[PDB]
């Protein structure tokens, strides 16, 4: 019967806002609209959004209100059948938790070692360095720059380490910081979205003070302005490409999460007349217009060192943990003022992953607690149980060769694995469910149905765009290699199960279940595609 | 274009039982939430009950609940109202009303069917001529009157000369005094008209199945 | 549930002169989930102003919403003899869904005496044993209208059937119907029956009588 609300409304907002901005709204938007033709790829891109990701965005959270539980629990009062989606979507939010914490530790090493007069990064006399360190970044991978050696040979340790096979020591400087982490996790979702719904205010809103604050220092620079054109200048010959639309697509996906379960946790907690396709647009926008606005904040700040620190551009404008750990510290060292731009910076990334943290385990713990009743009233243990899971395991991305840890997750852990989680997720709901059933479950709560626009997009559009994005993914497929370093071929066989150990969830508790009710012939798939009030 | 019939409705004992039907069309029936909404004879818009797009969702007003059952035929496009232990305060028109969206109303309604609750038995009614005063002096335009008297339940269909003559008519409701309704109709003409020209009044009462027509005569 | 009232109850107003009628809720309702029906005498009910300031297909431009939480109306810019209607709002925004108790709108016009016609019971009813005298008022503004009834000068008050027709369409007035019902025996106990209506339009009642006699 009744569950606990969001103790406001905002609560919930700031904890979709939150969730779904994150640091690739930073580290990975800006870069491909660089790559893939600036303004130009904003088309692919707002297609994408509009047709395959806001509705599926849109999907979730509607979902998650109107059927008032977990990921696992939802699902399985959704189609019987299908219930096994609900296990891939929450084991891959486990796997994704493993992964994505340690950047948040990563920031907050940065930031315990943003406490100084002079930034450790800035030149290459200190003893962690190589004779071939240069100030900045380049382009011959046997030259690293200053902060690339930082935190690569002294943050990291990853020099002292050969591979996968050897991680070696582990760092208590890190380990310290990913404690640290999940003690702020575990504090968050302590209680439950009592304290949760609260803390996701500094969480997701934070960065956005610190945007502002980057971004007038960003376009108060000389040479912010040509940042700006790399970043949005319009060449259009790249949609046209195969693999934008691609990247488009993913990135998309990725940026507003469904299928995570976190939408669906999160909205389940909602009141059930609220109006939820409001909040599926604003959320939508804020998160996309977070990663445009970052756009200048990145570019900016990457225009000022192809001008005054003379370097190239292509080498400066990179995706993932390289750009905020390596690239951009490495510019705010060179301005005015430094120790102050890095350690707001460096606090904005883990208010980034935090609140999107938050929204991950809220999946999983949401999910556990609406399936086992040993779970809800125990969530302040079972919480303390599952991040020292997370810690202990956590300790291998800890280690010298934790970058190589966290960079196989990064690929197989959630990827074109959760494309086919929300694959499913649609054709369960548009086709088995049906969208005449789902429009009808709308109407009763916002007090009107979607559009024959979303409709056509969760039945046709999404898994027509899913499905040919994550096949043109599994062509342009190759094996896992950082850097120099190439993966083991057992390494990539690892990654493959836990991307499998997922998906395999859905066929598999089908079979199960689809083994162990009564019957025979057809109707044994009427009991499992029947929802839960008929 | 849009089309709502109700059908159904009529006399039925207090405690008895009906059903209501609703035939849609001009729509995807199925596409749309239908609704009652009775009007009581004091002309009060009550609504009475919700049925959704499928039918899986169903809201009834704490007045008719667990007494009334709406249900829905998304096949022959057939929207149903199942009434029990009827009371005399359920007589009333029933609508059929058709909204989707909350926030858009009940954008068709249908033409409305009638239901009476009472346990006043059905009686044919008296159907007389009004005739003017003998030596009346005047003149310019004489008043004729058709009185039908103590008849039930609604309604009775009074035309003049099979429906000839719609002018100068005033046709008044129907009031019930003592499980009994009378109505009575007044149609004005010229004096050249009448008695020159036959001016007969018809009255239908369904009910009792009396169909009556009475020509007026100055006697 | 949430009662929504309606102010006036009746309103008269002339043609092209601005009407405003108000709609109040107990509860607070959505400024997005309430509407406006317009009903016309002997009619089905119409959708005419949906979410509160948005007119429905067909609806003139002299048709404006406005309000919000528990107070909304509804305003006529200028009036027109064919908005004659009762007019009722209505809130989505919960269960049981509900409807205002009505506007009626009714035209005002110039004032109009009432033709009263007198009718001596039909020699068909007085062999049925019942006598009924009917009298018929037409065609007279304002509405209010009072018949007495007297048999042999002695007014007589029980037994009287009223009823009146709603506005007219054509000439915006109202007529009555008032019968005195007796049976053959009272009927021919007496001789001299008068029908006579206060009204308005006359310091002195509009008298109509007949004599059983003639
Ligand atoms: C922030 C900037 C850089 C990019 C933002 C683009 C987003 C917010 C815009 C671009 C195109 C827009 C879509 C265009 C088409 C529709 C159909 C409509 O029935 C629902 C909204 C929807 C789905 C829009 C949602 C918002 C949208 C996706
Ligand atoms: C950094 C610069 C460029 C933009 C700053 C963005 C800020 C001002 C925006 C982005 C997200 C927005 C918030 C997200 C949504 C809500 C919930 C709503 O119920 C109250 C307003 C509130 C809390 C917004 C306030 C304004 C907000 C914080
Ligand atoms: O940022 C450089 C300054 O701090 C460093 O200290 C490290 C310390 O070595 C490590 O054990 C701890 O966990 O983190 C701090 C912060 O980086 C240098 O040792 C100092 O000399 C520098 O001023
Ligand atoms: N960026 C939203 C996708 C996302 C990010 C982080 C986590 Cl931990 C999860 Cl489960 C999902
Ligand atoms: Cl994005
Ligand atoms: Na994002
Ligand atoms: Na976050």
């Amino acid at each position: 019967d009744e569950r606990e609300t969001w103790s406001g409304k905002v609560d919930f907002l700031l904890s979709v806002i939150g969730f779904a901005v994150d640091l690739a709204n930073v580290w990975r938007f800006p870069y491909l609209c660089y790559k893939n033709g600036g303004g130009a790829f904003l088309v692919p891109y707002g297609i994408m959004l509009a047709v395959g990701g806001i509705p599926l965005f849109y999907m979730e959270l509607a979902l998650g209100q109107h059927n008032r539980k977990g990921a696992i629990t939802c699902w399985g009062r959704l189609v019987p059948l299908f219930k096994g989606i609900g296990y891939a979507v929450v084991l891959i939010a486990f796997y994704v938790d493993f992964y994505y914490n340690v950047i948040i530790a990563w920031s907050l090493r940065f930031f315990f070692a943003s406490f100084t007069n002079s930034l450790p990064w800035t030149s290459c006399n200190n003893i962690w360095n190589t004779p071939n360190c240069r100030p900045f970044e380049g382009h011959v991978e046997g030259f690293q720059s200053a902060a690339s050696e930082y935190f690569n040979r002294y943050i990291l340790e990853l020099n002292r380490s050969e591979g996968i096979h050897d991680l070696g020591a582990i760092k208590w400087d890190m380990a310290l910081c990913l404690l640290i982490v999940y003690l702020i996790c575990y504090f968050s979702l302590w209680k439950g979205i009592s304290t949760s719904g609260k803390v996701v205010w500094f969480t997701a809103l934070f960065p956005y003070a610190v945007l502002l604050i980057l971004l007038i220092r960003g376009l108060t620079l000389p040479g912010s302005f040509l940042g700006i054109q790399y970043y949005l200048t319009p060449n259009f010959s790249a949609i046209y490409k195969a693999e934008v639309w691609v990247d488009a697509a993913t990135q998309v996906f990725f940026s507003l999460g469904p299928g995570f379960g976190v939408l669906l946790a999160y909205a389940s907690y909602n009141k059930y007349h609220n109006n939820v396709y409001k909040d599926a647009l604003l959320t939508s926008f804020i998160n996309s217009a977070t990663s445009f606005i970052a756009g200048f904040v990145i570019f900016s700040v990457l225009g000022y060192m192809a001008h005054t620190l003379g370097v190239r551009i292509e080498d400066v404008a990179t995706e993932g943990p390289g750009l905020v750990f390596v690239v951009y510290p490495a510019a705010i060292a060179t301005m005015p003022a430094s120790t102050f731009w890095a350690l707001i910076f460096f606090m904005m990334l883990a208010t980034l992953g935090l609140d999107s943290s938050f929204g991950g385990s809220e999946a999983i713990i949401t999910a556990l607690s609406d399936e086992f009743p040993k779970i809800k009233r125990n969530r302040e243990l079972f919480v303390a149980g599952l991040f020292s899971l997370y810690f202990v395991v956590g300790l291998a991305s800890c280690t010298q060769g934790g970058f190589y840890f966290f960079h196989l997750l990064d690929r197989y852990a959630a990827g074109y694995s959760i494309l086919v989680a929300v694959f499913f997720e649609a054709i369960a709901v548009s086709w088995i469910y049906g969208t005449n059933r789902f429009s009808e479950d709308i109407r009763d709560m916002i007090g009107f149905p979607p559009g024959r626009y979303w409709q056509v997009c969760w039945r046709f559009v999404a898994p027509i765009f899913l499905l040919f994005i994550t096949v043109y993914g599994l062509i342009g497929y190759e094996p896992l290699t950082y850097a120099d370093y190439v993966y083991p071929s057992w390494a990539n066989a690892l990654g493959w199960c836990i991307a499998g150990s997922s998906v395999v969830m859905i066929p598999a508790v089908a079979i199960f279940k689809l083994l162990s009710t009564p019957g025979s012939l057809r109707q044994r798939f009427t009991i499992l595609t029947t929802p839960w009030r008929d | 274009e849009v089309q709502l019939v109700e059908s159904g409705g009529g006399l039925v004992k207090p405690g008895g039982s009906l059903k209501l039907s609703c035939a849609a069309s001009g729509f995807t029936f199925s596409s749309y939430a239908m609704s009652w909404v009775r009007q009581s004879p004091e002309k009060r818009l009550e609504w009475v009950a919700e049925i959704s797009s499928g039918g899986r969702y169903i809201y009834y007003s704490d007045t008719v609940t667990g007494r009334f059952t709406i249900s829905r035929d998304n096949a022959r496009n057939i929207l149903h109202l199942e009434m029990s232990s009827l009371r005399s305060e359920d007589t009333a028109m029933y609508y059929c009303a058709r909204g989707e969206v909350r926030q858009r109303g009940f954008d068709y309604w249908g033409q409305g069917t009638t239901l009476t609750v009472s346990s006043a038995k059905t009686t044919a009614p008296s159907v007389y001529p009004l005739a003017p005063v003998c030596g009346d002096t005047t003149g310019s335009s004489v008043t004729l009157g058709c009185l039908v008297k103590g008849y039930f339940p609604e309604p009775v269909t009074l035309t003049w000369n099979s429906g000839s003559l719609s002018s100068g008519v005033h046709t008044f409701p129907a009031v019930l005094q003592s499980d009994l309704y009378t109505l009575s109709s007044s149609v004005t003409v010229t004096s050249s008209t009448w008695p020159s020209q036959s001016i007969t009044c018809n009255v239908a009462h369904p009910a009792s199945s009396t169909k009556v027509d009475k020509k007026i005569e100055p006697r | 549930e949430n009662v929504l009232t309606q102010s006036p109850a009746i309103m008269s107003t002339s043609p092209g002169e601005k009407v405003t009628m108000t709609c109040r809720a107990s509860s607070s309702v959505g400024s997005s989930y309430l509407h406006w029906y317009q009903q016309k005498s002997g009619a089905s009910p119409k959708l005419w102003i949906y979410s509160t300031s948005n007119l429905a297909s067909g609806v003139p431009a002299r048709f404006s919403g406005s309000g919000s939480g528990t107070s909304y109306s509804l305003t006529i810019s200028s009036v027109e003899a064919e908005d004659a209607a009762t007019y009722y709002c209505q809130q989505f925004s919960g269960y049981p869904l509900t409807f205002g108790s009505g506007t009626k709108l009714e035209m005002k016009r110039a004032d109009a005496a009432p033709t009263v016609s007198i009718f001596p019971p039909s020699s068909e009813q007085l062999t049925s044993g019942g006598a009924s005298v009917v009298c018929f008022l037409n065609n007279f503004y304002p509405k209010d209208i009072n018949v007495k009834w007297k048999i042999d000068g002695s007014e007589r008050q029980n037994g009287v059937l009223n009823s009146w027709t709603d506005q007219d369409s054509k000439d915006s007035t109202y007529s009555m119907s008032s019968t005195l019902t007796l049976t053959k025996d009272e009927y021919e106990r007496h001789n001299s029956y008068t029908c006579e209506a206060t009204h308005k339009t006359s310091t002195s009642p509009i008298v109509k009588s007949f004599n059983r006699n003639e």
